[PDB]
């Protein structure tokens, strides 16, 4: 009877950077995936274990909604068993993923003429990121074998960088906002259903 | 640092042929292989920079591709003042290695 | 925007060499400088590099403990001094501009001098 709010997810005015992507679980409602699929604005919908259209019956104990903003071009590296930038070091969707990806152009409100630098994504890392793991230590990274010991130098680089993002660049390079569905279930009874 | 070895040699190509030279690093370098040209004793021109962006001014013939080990810079058609020698140079980490270098002959 | 390299010759073994590179056509505080030699008949070696602050300044193995590079903003110059020399060093030196990117890890050659050419074996 009450729906789940998916809007305020959806409808966010700002998205987190993907390096410090943000998760809302969603639980102790109905939700309708019936707005989600058919909203046709959506340039990515890919449900992966569950079927788009099956899923609007199944009933899952919490839906994690984690959201962020890359680039298009990177769009595809939000998918189970994918490597690159994105899915090493700042966001990893496991192998045997349950969820749905959906992703959507944003040249409009987030491609300030000016360049909109506000969003990071992760350059480097010791180690790639395990499945859902959110990584937004700011230490320097130490690519040589000289200890940097905290300021940055050479060999010594932030391991954060800001997408540049204009009105003119490629779709490759515009931004898109990305939303990822983990549908979980446990012992515990199931709280979200459509 | 990190080692850089450039394949081939030296190549043999003809007008309008296709031409591909492979920079590979003994470590992973990102997206930050740069690829310069110099004619004989001539300074040497900057090609391709980020490994896949062409510099300003330069022939869109040009083209560059790779990622993390293997990288590759594609002359689709090789023109008469396209004949040097190619380096590629990794900025991950200084010292920045340039190539040993390919030579085109005809 | 020009590169032009001066002070190469022919040195004796052991002994000491300042090579100089004037620059026009751009302002100089902005612009991270390098030195890259090429010996004859050989490839590309990076030599060294300073940074457009003044301070951070790195040298290719072979080349720290000798070479001092320094630049004069003051005056557009750009310096090498090379010290005790070997016969290895013979090459054409070239300073090369490094791009505007603040960034320490991305960074490109995007304008190049003439080179000089600097023998040392006696
Ligand atoms: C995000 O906001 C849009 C506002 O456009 C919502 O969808 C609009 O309103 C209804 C239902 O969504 C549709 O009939 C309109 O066509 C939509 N407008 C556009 C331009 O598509 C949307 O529902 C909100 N987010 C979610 C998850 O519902």
């Amino acid at each position: 009877t009450n729906l789940c709010p998916f809007g305020e997810v959806f409808n966010a005015t700002r998205f987190a950077s993907v390096y410090a992507w943000n998760r809302k679980r969603i639980s102790n409602c109905v939700a309708d995936y019936s707005v989600l699929y058919n909203s046709a604005s959506f340039s990515t919908f890919k449900c992966y274990g569950v079927s788009p259209t099956k899923l609007n019956d199944l009933c899952f104990t919490n839906v994690y909604a984690d959201s962020f903003v890359i680039r298009g071009d990177e769009v595809r590296q939000i998918a189970p068993g994918q490597t690159g930038k994105i899915a090493d070091y700042n966001y990893k969707l496991p192998d045997d993923f349950t969820g749905c990806v959906i992703a959507w152009n944003s040249n409009n409100l987030d491609s300030k003429v000016g360049g909109n630098y506000n969003y990071l994504y992760r350059l480097f890392r010791k180690s790639n990121l395990k499945p859902f793991e959110r990584d937004i230590s700011t230490e320097i990274y130490q690519a040589g074998s000289t200890p940097c010991n905290g300021v940055e130098g050479f060999n010594c680089y932030f391991p954060l960088q800001s997408y540049g993002f204009q009105p003119t660049n490629g779709v490759g390079y515009q931004p898109y906002r990305v939303v990822v569905l983990s549908f979980e279930l446990l012992h515990a009874p199931a709280t979200v259903c459509g | 640092d990190i080692q850089m070895t450039q394949s081939p040699s030296s190549l043999s190509a003809s007008v309008g042929d296709r031409v591909t030279i492979t920079c590979r690093a003994s470590q992973s370098i990102h997206s930050f292989l740069n690829w310069y040209q110099q004619k004989p004793g001539k300074p040497p021109n900057l090609l391709i920079y980020a490994a896949s962006s062409l510099q300003s001014g330069l022939p869109s013939r040009f083209s560059g591709s790779g990622s993390g080990t293997d990288f590759t810079l594609t002359i689709s058609s090789l023109q008469p003042e396209d004949f040097a020698t190619y380096y590629c140079q990794q900025s991950y980490i200084t010292p920045p290695t340039f190539g040993h270098g390919t030579k085109v002959e005809i | 925007v020009q590169l032009v390299e001066s002070g190469g010759g022919v040195v004796q073994p052991g002994r000491s060499l300042r090579l100089s590179c004037a620059a026009s056509g751009f302002t100089f505080s902005s612009y991270g400088m390098n030195w890259v030699r090429q010996a004859p008949g050989k490839g590309l070696e990076w030599v060294a590099i300073i940074w457009y602050d003044g301070n951070n300044k790195y040298y290719v193995d072979s080349v720290k403990g000798r070479f001092t590079i320094s630049r004069d903003n003051s005056k557009n110059t750009l310096y090498l001094q090379m010290n005790s020399l070997r016969a290895e060093d013979t090459a054409v030196y070239y300073c090369a501009r490094k791009d505007y990117s603040k960034t320490y890890y991305g960074y490109y050659f995007d304008y190049w001098g003439q080179g000089t050419l600097v023998t040392v074996s006696s």
